[PDB]
This record gives C-alpha cells, structure tokens and sequence, in this order.
C-alpha cells in the first residue's frame, strides 16, 4: 500500500494560507522523520523542513524565507505543513517524505500541486477524439480525448481505468485565458477497436471531479 | 551547508551503453550520499543509499561508487526506462542538501 | 548474590539504556544546528559508546548546548559504570583474600 | 555520614569549581596566541568537561604554556575525583559484604 | 589570521526586494560569525550573532545562514532604512577579524 498519502491539489489566493497534509501508513518508529520538499516546474528539489512525530520537534531551511510550519498528529499518523501569505513564487509541487533517521528518503508521497492564483476553480470538459471517415487505418489506430477549460493544474488522464497504459501520450497543459488545455493520445491494434471499448478517465483533484468518455467511431 | 555539484546537467547516451553521473560535495562526507531517480511527472525514488548500497526493487543494472567528495552513479546498458532526472543528496551534515540534478537523454 | 555483583549487573543495564537514550536525544538536540554531524541514529550510537568509554576518537561530537549536556550524562554514567565494576572486583578480591588468610 | 561519602561529595564540588575556574583561566591564557580556539567561555567550559572526563574529542585544546598548564590541573582533578568516587564505592561494597558475612 | 572576504563590495537592490550579502572565511569556522550594520556617521550595531541567531530590537526582516566557510546575511523586502554598510566578523580563532564590508544601495 501507499506509505504516504497526499492531496492532489490546493488552490490558494495570493496572501492567503493553506495547510497541506501527508497521511502515513506502514511501519512507524519513534525515530522516524517526515521531510517536506519543494519543486517548482522544471527545477530541482529543495529541502523545506522536517519534523519528528514521536517528539514533535521540527527544523527548517535557514537559506530560504520561512513560509511553512510543521505539526504532527500521532493518533491519526498525519503530518501537516502550514504555508502562509503565499505568492506566485510559492506555486509548486510540495512532496512529503519519510526518513528512518538514517539520512535517506526511503519513501516519497505523490505530491501536492499548489497553485497561487486569484482565478477560480473550474472542472475540465472532456471531448472524444475519433478519426475522420476519410482517414485510412493501418495495423494500428490512434485515438484520444480533448481536455480544455480547466483550472488549476493538474489532471491525471488514464485509459480503460488504467488497464490500458501502452502507447499513451499525455501532452503538457497549455495556459490561455486563466485556463489550461491538453490532450491525451492512445494507440491500439486497428482491429481491436471499436470492438473492444476504449475510455479515457480524467480526474481533476482541484475540483474533486472524475469523468469518463468512451471513444466510439463517428456516425 | 554542503554544496553538491552535479555536472554535466544533461547526459546523452546510446542504448545499451554504460553511463555515469557525477556529484561532487563542497567538502568531504565519507559515503553519506543517496541517489534518486525522478521520471517526468513522477515522484522521486531512491536508487542507491550510502554511496553504493543496493535497494530492493531496484535493478542490478544500477550501481554507485565513491567516497569523500567525488561520487558516481553508474548504469550498465541504459534502456528507454532509465530516461529521467537524477539527484544525489547528502546526509553527512545538517541540513540535508540536494544536488541540482542531471537529466539522462537517449 | 552479593551487592557488588548485583550493582555491577545493574550498572550494565543502565549504561546500555543511557547509550540508547543518549543516542536518540543527541539527534533530536543536534538537528537544526548548521554543520552538526551527530544527526543519524546509527552513528549517534557509536558516538555514545566512544564517549561512555571515554575513547572519543574525534570523528563525531555535539555542537549545541543540549547535545553537549546529553554528552555529559553519557560520560558520567559511563565512567561510573565501568568504575563501579572496578569497585566490585576489588570487593571480590578482598573477600577471597581474607579467606586465604583463614578469616 | 561516612568519609568516603563526604569526600566523594566534596570531590564533586571541587571538580565543578575546577571546571569553572579552568574555563575562565583557559580563555585568559589563550587569547593573544595566534590561531588559538579556546577563547570564548561557553566552549571553554565544554572543553574543560571533555578534558576532565578525559574524553578529549579534539575539537578544542590549548596552544600556550599556561593553557596547557591549566589543562593539566583540570585533567588531574578530573581523574582524581571520578577515581575517588570509585574508591568510595569499593568501600561501600566492602562494608556491606562484611555484614553479609556476619562480621 | 582568518580572512573574511565580503564581495561584492556594493549591492544595488530595488525597494521591497530580497537581498543577500556574502562573507567567506579563509578557513572553516563553524558558525562563529557575527553581522553588523553601520549607517552613515552611525556606530556599528549587531544584527545577527553566531551566523543565524536573532537579536532583540532587530527587525524579523533580517536573517542569517551558513556554516563552515560561506555565510549569508539576508533581508526580506529592503526599505530605505536598510541603507548602510554591513560587516561580518569571526570569533572562531584569535584574533577576532572583520570582513571588508558591503554597502547596500537602493
Ligand atoms: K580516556
Ligand atoms: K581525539
Ligand atoms: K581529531
Ligand atoms: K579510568
Ligand atoms: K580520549
């Protein structure tokens, strides 16, 4: 099972604060330390701080502006990081990690993408992407779904509820008018479709919404 | 504050070829170095601990070496799935620090 | 079982306890201090031993007030324990020496 | 209260005194010597302890004649004090062992 | 005799912007570094002690960091009153020494 569970996203207006969590499971020891790591898109990993649940003490990075505050709940095995008075500069992915007090990060959480904007949350609209009636098919056929008009990042696109992973390309989101847009492509045997169904699963953590869109040949 | 320098930042290698990433600490740190692999949109994953110790689940293809200041992360016969960014990390002196990272291109 | 043996027995137990506790506390006290090395448990235990025996090779040592305070407790318990063992031995040799004299 | 207890009690007091005085004097003696590190009181006290217990990790030490002379006095008082404590313990175990024998 | 190097000697920054002064010791000195602020015709004033410890009376705006050889004095959102010269000072080895100083220009 997933040792460290982290919320998918957190939208925060400039000047406001947010409280990220990190549910921990599996073996736990009094010597465990929970670290937090910041990573802005396209950049490296930055050590933010750490805390030892058993005792409750936490330390922070002295080379940066303190924006976080770490706490822990021993009963629920959950670690929290309070980020305050945020600005776009604080927009990034915040990972939580577990160290058995031996210096290395044995396990990392999936990470919580935090966006700092005044814009409002908006679910994505999923549109199918089937070939044209004039398109010629080979031994393979390419399909997909168009996901546009969502905010903020990110979204996770899977095919056939995960069962279909091979030949899948999910392109980076493009920002235009306070809204992101991206598409996903999946290639499978020309023969297997549309006999064997193909559906795209699009989850948007920020809005707590997950829709499906079966791809069927045009009329 | 130990500065871990990772250079070059990008490394181009041909399939099945051997590759080696470099990480140099600003000061000596025994073998207190850990290597992580992070794929596109993926979370960091531990590869080698304390400079050369293997980790369960990780392919025997991955190896580490070095002591003091110069450390190396090696891969025998690189394949498509090794594509990603690689980071070293020291736990010799507080606070723990991270190398800027090296991307592997095939 | 005589007291010098029982005490020497206890001294041991407590020493091991002091080492484990001192290891734990040294890390808790030293993390957060820029440049400190006594920050991981395994080497923190080695440090506690080399301190308790008084060998102190110099590879690791505390830099913060608390780390040094913890260090002193480890030193004392270590010197006392080994020292109490010496006491018991002397007591052991004394008794038998008296017997050897018919007393 | 027996003498070994009273003496052991005193040894303690005097030791602490030797540490404080040795801390003060180490600084007075070492400042003015190019490259000396035993020049601030807090670390000077830590140094005195690690010297008295004989741990001597090597992070700090005197370079001048006087600093080393001060250092010797701290060493001696430290070894004697802890050593006298050992003496008292042995004496304590001996007495009780005699009783355990009906003497 | 520890040489504390402060460079650049002058630092131009815009209002409310973050700024960082640098001070590098000729040899390692743990965190035995102290920062002072001296305004035009004013007497030197202690800002940070032992590399990062705060001082009463001083604004939370001021912060310090570093260990060993490279030290940094930081200021979040610099304002007119921060204009002055800044000096680092080591007390690791006798005799105590001073960095040549860095002037802050707005
Ligand atoms: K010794
Ligand atoms: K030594
Ligand atoms: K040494
Ligand atoms: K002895
Ligand atoms: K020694």
């Amino acid at each position: 099972q997933v040792q460290l569970q982290q919320p998918g996203a957190e939208l925060v207006k400039p000047g406001a604060s947010v409280k990220l969590s990190c549910k921990a499971s599996g073996y736990t020891f009094t010597s465990d330390w929970i670290h937090w790591v910041k990573q802005r898109p396209g950049h490296g990993l930055e050590w933010i701080g750490e805390i030892i649940p058993s005792y409750g003490r936490a330390n922070y990075n002295e080379k940066i502006q303190k924006k976080a505050t770490l706490t822990a709940d021993k009963s629920s095995s959950t670690a929290f990081m309070q980020l305050s008075s945020l600005t776009s500069e604080d927009s990034a992915v915040y990972y939580c990690a577990r160290e058995r007090g031996d210096g290395y990060f044995a396990v990392w959480g999936a990470g919580t993408t935090v966006t700092v904007s005044s814009a409002k949350t908006t679910p994505p609209s999923v549109y199918p992407l089937a070939p044209g009636s004039a398109a010629q098919t080979n031994s393979m056929v390419t399909l997909g779904c168009l996901v546009k008009g969502y905010f903020p990042e990110p979204v996770t696109v899977t095919w056939n509820s995960g069962s279909l992973s091979s030949g899948v390309h999910t392109f980076p989101a493009v920002l235009q008018s306070d809204l992101y847009t991206l598409s996903s492509s999946v290639t499978v045997p020309s023969s297997s479709w549309p006999s064997e169904t193909v559906t795209c699963n699009v989850a948007h953590p920020a809005s707590s919404t997950k829709v499906d869109k079966k791809i069927v040949p045009r009329d | 504050d130990i500065l871990l320098t990772q250079s070059p930042a990008i490394l181009s290698v041909s399939p099945g070829e051997r590759v080696s990433f470099s990480c140099r600490a600003s000061q000596s740190i025994g073998t207190d170095i850990h290597w992580y692999q992070q794929r596109t949109n993926g979370s960091p994953r531990l590869l080698i601990k304390y400079a050369s110790e293997s980790i369960s689940g990780i392919p025997s293809r991955f190896s580490g070496s070095g002591s003091g200041t110069d450390f190396t992360l090696s891969i025998n016969s690189v394949e498509s799935e090794d594509i990603a960014n690689y980071y070293c990390q020291q736990s010799n002196r507080w606070p723990f620090t991270f190398g800027s990272g090296t991307k592997l291109e095939i | 079982s005589a007291l010098h043996w029982r005490a020497a027995g206890a001294a041991t137990v407590l020493l091991v306890i002091v080492l484990l506790a001192g290891s734990y506390l040294a890390v808790l006290a030293e993390r957060g201090a820029p440049g400190a090395q006594l920050i991981t448990y395994p080497r923190a235990l080695w440090w506690s031993v080399i301190t308790a025996t008084t060998v102190g090779y110099g590879d690791l040592y505390p830099v913060t007030l608390w780390g040094r305070c913890v260090a002193v407790v480890v030193m004392v318990a270590g010197i006392t324990s080994f020292g109490l063992v010496t006491a018991a031995l002397a007591t052991w040799f004394v008794g038998r020496e008296q017997e050897r004299r018919g007393h």
